[PDB]
RNA sequence: CUGGCCCUUGAAAAUCCGGGGGAGAGGGUGUAAAUCUCGCGCCGGGCCGUACCCAUAUCCGCAGCAGGUCUCCAAGGUGAAC
RNA sequence: CCAGUGCGGUAACGCGACCGAUCCCGGAGAAGCCGGCGGGAGCCCCGGGGAGAGUUCUCUUUUCUUUGUGAAGGGCAGGGC
RNA sequence: CAGGGCGAAGCCAGAGGAAACUCUGGUGGAGGUCCGUAGCGGUCCUGACGUGCAAAUCGGUCGUCCGACCUGGGUAUAGGG
């Protein structure tokens, strides 16, 4: 009868992330001459951390090559980066931590980290706290490349997109138990509304389809289509095996 | 390697440990050896290097740590930079 | 022992009402209020912590009344850098130029052999 | 208020187009001028009480002087 | 008629075991018997060794 | 063996959470506020500001280590290994 | 001042400031532009709020209702102590 | 006939003013919680002078009250680096 | 968001040992730690009251009291929602 928790996380205005003190979008420096043909250069000027996120960012300072200025930028800090390391962009950059390259350029087994999965979009892939992408295969006509990603799932991209070398700073942040429920509580009051999560065998059937009972059990298959109607696509979605 | 003359200069020749004292030997011009190491922060060492090729001196960038230097020096702490006033028996100097 | 009272119409302590003592020529133990506490500029090199000297440390609207020898030292990068790293500053540009004359002969001369 | 520490100065700053009303109070050897101006109100503390009533017969022009007691 | 009470507590009476009632930290804090005393010591071999009593390495 | 037997840090956490979660928080736990040496200045400062990100006391360096190391193993071997791929491609 | 804790790193903008740079301005042997002006002098600052209660009888609970309602100041004695 | 967009200190920096636009770089505004310690204050206290009180059957140089300097300048303590 | 208790890492000495390190005495002040004010809560008397002071209050006794703590104002989400 009620409209179940899940169906409301769309609506936001409750279930809505959570984003005053975050430093700003974590991208990758669009393209110009200096990155379609060039080498540009910049400096780190510091490893600020957002909250959220368990990569820390690295404001990294160029300078605007058609306007006397100076971009400055937020890159996905690879692990070893450090102030005043110089960091190089483009195709003619040099194969190192914290150079971003075309994926083209670099040969095979190169770990790399802030790929983009179009050209262009400035950082997509492989970007979380400690994950990187390893660059499998080339294919010099039709300027594709195969690419495997930190799911394991190996794709096809075009040769042209960049990426950051390195792996991304951080690494097993999952490593340390949370081990109470404060730092729980603690952690997500950072990120948006989605803490203590109560099970549904535990609301009454109005809130949730896995709900009442003389005792707190399920009562039908916990595995749903995938082609379900919103509210009860609830439990294993789609689940192609369920055990470990 | 010059973990073995290193310490043979400490023991019998005379020596200055650092910055600001080397740096004084090299102005006086009384110095012939100033031994870098790695570490140090490559300002002072570009203008190390160059403050002592204008007064004819040879530089040695020893593969050190900043800490591999003052243990190979029979220090028992930090020398980052070093200069070789004189030697005892130890052909440091080539 | 005589307490006091606020004096503004604002009765929640906060970084506006910050108050003090005085005893006035009254013999009356008043609150005078105070004004916050003023920074002095840091380095913009961005690597040495401490506030600079040489400067008077001043909420920012302030720096109006103030006299040009107050709000600077007589240097080059005077009242914004710290002068270690300004001196670092001039003999970093000197030797950034300098190989930069070696790489150009250095260059000249493998065009010269080739 | 301003001290002056001269007696030559407050002889300038007395004979000023917004000075008037220089007041003189006798405190016990620290007989006071202070001359009221626009901005400040400077004063001259006297500690020898012979120059002090020397100096009454110098303001100029006929000031408003008002011997305070 | 507390001044005369004071007067008492100076030369210790009505300080008894039964008339305590904080712990022996609390009415004194060991943590205040530190500063008390190595600042006393401190002070103490400072005075000694500017006066040439003891050397720097018998002081440190 | 002073203080305690087998609990050192994390006898802060006192009966709570369980031996086995105790115990492995504390290798953890003991890694984060550990002070390392800074392979700049050389001296004993760096130390842990935020996850993943260190900091020198005395040089004022920033470094982007792992989570409650300085390095992770799989940093370093694929730096070991991206400066050999450079070697190979450009020699 | 100096620490500890964080898979928590803990606000933005008006406003103001120093510095880089150095286009341009200045008078031509006593003056001149300039004074992030040093001292001093002249003139101006409009509009709205501003009583009193702030509570076991001025607020809300049908009321001078043991309910409820955000703060500031805060002595002597005993005691560890608000 | 030329010179003169202020001078001092080796340096931190100092001096009352010290030419200067578009543009650029930076600072201030601009930061959590908790622990410890030091400096200043107000209050509290103790010893001693004044002034006015209270008690005085006996005793108490007695007990009580009161005993001040604003912003804004100017100078120097004592903190911090 | 009194005053206390327990007393973790770190550190210092002293003592053993060949070495690993282990003892002893301090320091140190950690923690969804304990007692326990303020605050917030509401267990038990199945107390008071039950045409009440009160359309849910009142006593004694209680839970918690540096954290998934308590709060003021601003702002968001509106009825099969
Ligand atoms: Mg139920
Ligand atoms: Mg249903
Ligand atoms: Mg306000
Ligand atoms: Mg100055
Ligand atoms: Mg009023
Ligand atoms: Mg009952
Ligand atoms: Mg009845
Ligand atoms: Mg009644």
């Amino acid at each position: 009868g009620r409209v179940i928790r899940g169906q409301r996380k769309g609506a936001g205005s409750v279930f809505r992330a959570h984003v005053k003190h975050r430093k700003g979008a974590a991208r990758l420096r669009a393209v110009d001459f200096a990155e379609r043909h060039g080498y540009i250069k910049g400096i780190v000027k510091d490893i600020i951390h957002d909250p959220g996120r368990g990569a820390p960012l690295a404001k990294v300072v160029f300078r605007d090559p058609y306007r006397f200025k100076k971009r400055t930028e937020l890159f996905i800090a690879a692990e070893g980066i450090h102030t005043g390391q110089f960091v190089y962009c483009g195709k003619k950059a040099q194969l190192n931590i914290g150079n971003v390259l075309p994926v083209g350029t670099m040969p095979e087994g190169t770990i790399v980290c802030c790929l983009e999965e179009k050209p262009g979009d400035r950082g997509k892939l492989a970007r979380a706290s400690g994950n990187y992408a390893t660059v499998i295969s080339h294919n010099p006509e039709t300027k594709k490349t195969r690419v495997k990603l930190p799911s394991g799932s190996k794709k096809v991209i075009s040769s042209a997109n960049r990426a950051v070398v390195g792996v991304v700073a951080g690494g097993g942040r999952i490593d340390k138990p949370i081990l109470k429920a404060g730092r729980a509580y603690h952690k997500y009051k950072a990120k948006r509304n989605c803490w203590p999560r109560v099970r549904g065998v535990a609301m009454n059937p109005v809130e949730h389809p896995f709900g009442g009972g003389n005792h707190q059990h399920i009562g039908k298959p916990s595995t749903i289509r995938r082609d379900a109607p919103a509210g009860r696509k609830v439990g294993l979605i789609a689940a192609r095996r369920t055990g470990r | 390697s010059i973990n073995s003359r290193l310490q043979l200069v400490m023991k019998s020749g005379k020596y200055v440990l650092g910055y600001k004292q080397t740096l004084k030997m090299i102005r006086q011009g009384k110095a012939k050896l100033v031994i870098l190491a790695n570490n140090c922060p490559a300002l002072r060492k570009s203008e190390i290097e160059y403050y002592a090729m204008l007064a004819k001196t040879g530089v040695h960038h020893y593969s050190g740590n900043n800490i591999e230097l003052g243990t190979a020096c029979g220090k028992y702490y930090r020398v980052c930079t070093l200069a070789i006033i004189d030697p005892g028996d130890s052909d440091i100097i080539r | 022992v005589q307490r006091l009272t606020y004096r503004r119409r604002l009765s929640y302590n906060t970084a506006s009402n910050k108050t003090r003592l005085s005893r006035t020529p009254g013999n009356r133990i008043v609150y005078l209020y105070t004004k916050k506490v003023g920074k002095a500029p840091k380095s913009a090199c961005g690597v040495c912590p401490g506030r600079l000297r040489g400067v008077r440390a001043v909420r920012p609207k302030v720096l109006m009344r103030l006299s040009k020898t107050k709000k600077h030292v007589s240097r080059a990068y005077g009242g914004s850098m710290c002068a270690k790293c300004v001196r670092d500053r001039i003999k970093r540009a000197f030797l950034i130029e300098e190989q930069k004359i070696v790489v150009k002969v250095l260059k000249a001369q493998a065009q010269s052999q080739k | 208020p301003r001290k002056i520490e001269e007696i030559k100065d407050f002889l300038l700053t007395a004979r000023r187009k917004d000075a008037k009303s220089v007041k003189i109070k006798k405190n016990k050897d620290n007989v006071k001028f202070k001359v009221r101006c626009s901005r400040y109100l400077y004063t001259l503390v006297i500690t020898d009480k012979e120059k002090a009533e020397k100096l009454k017969q110098s303001l100029p022009p006929g000031l408003a002087v008002k011997e305070l007691k | 008629r507390c001044r005369k009470n004071t007067l008492a507590r100076r030369k210790g009476r009505h300080m008894g075991i039964g008339k305590r009632k904080g712990t022996a930290n609390a009415r004194m804090p060991e943590k205040v018997t530190w500063m008390r005393r190595m600042r006393i010591l401190r002070r103490l071999l400072r005075r000694y060794r500017e006066s040439k009593k003891i050397d720097r390495h018998m002081y440190h | 063996a002073k203080r305690t037997k087998k609990v050192g840090i994390v006898g802060k956490y006192g009966t709570r959470y369980g031996a086995s979660l105790r115990k492995m928080v504390k290798k953890i736990e003991i890694s984060q506020h550990a002070k390392y040496t800074c392979s700049f200045c050389g001296k004993t400062k760096m130390k842990r500001r935020a996850v993943g990100i260190w900091h020198c006391g005395s040089c004022m360096k920033t470094v982007a280590g792992g989570a409650w190391t300085y390095n992770t193993t799989s940093a370093v071997t694929v730096k070991s290994a991206i400066r050999r791929l450079k070697e190979l491609k450009d020699q």
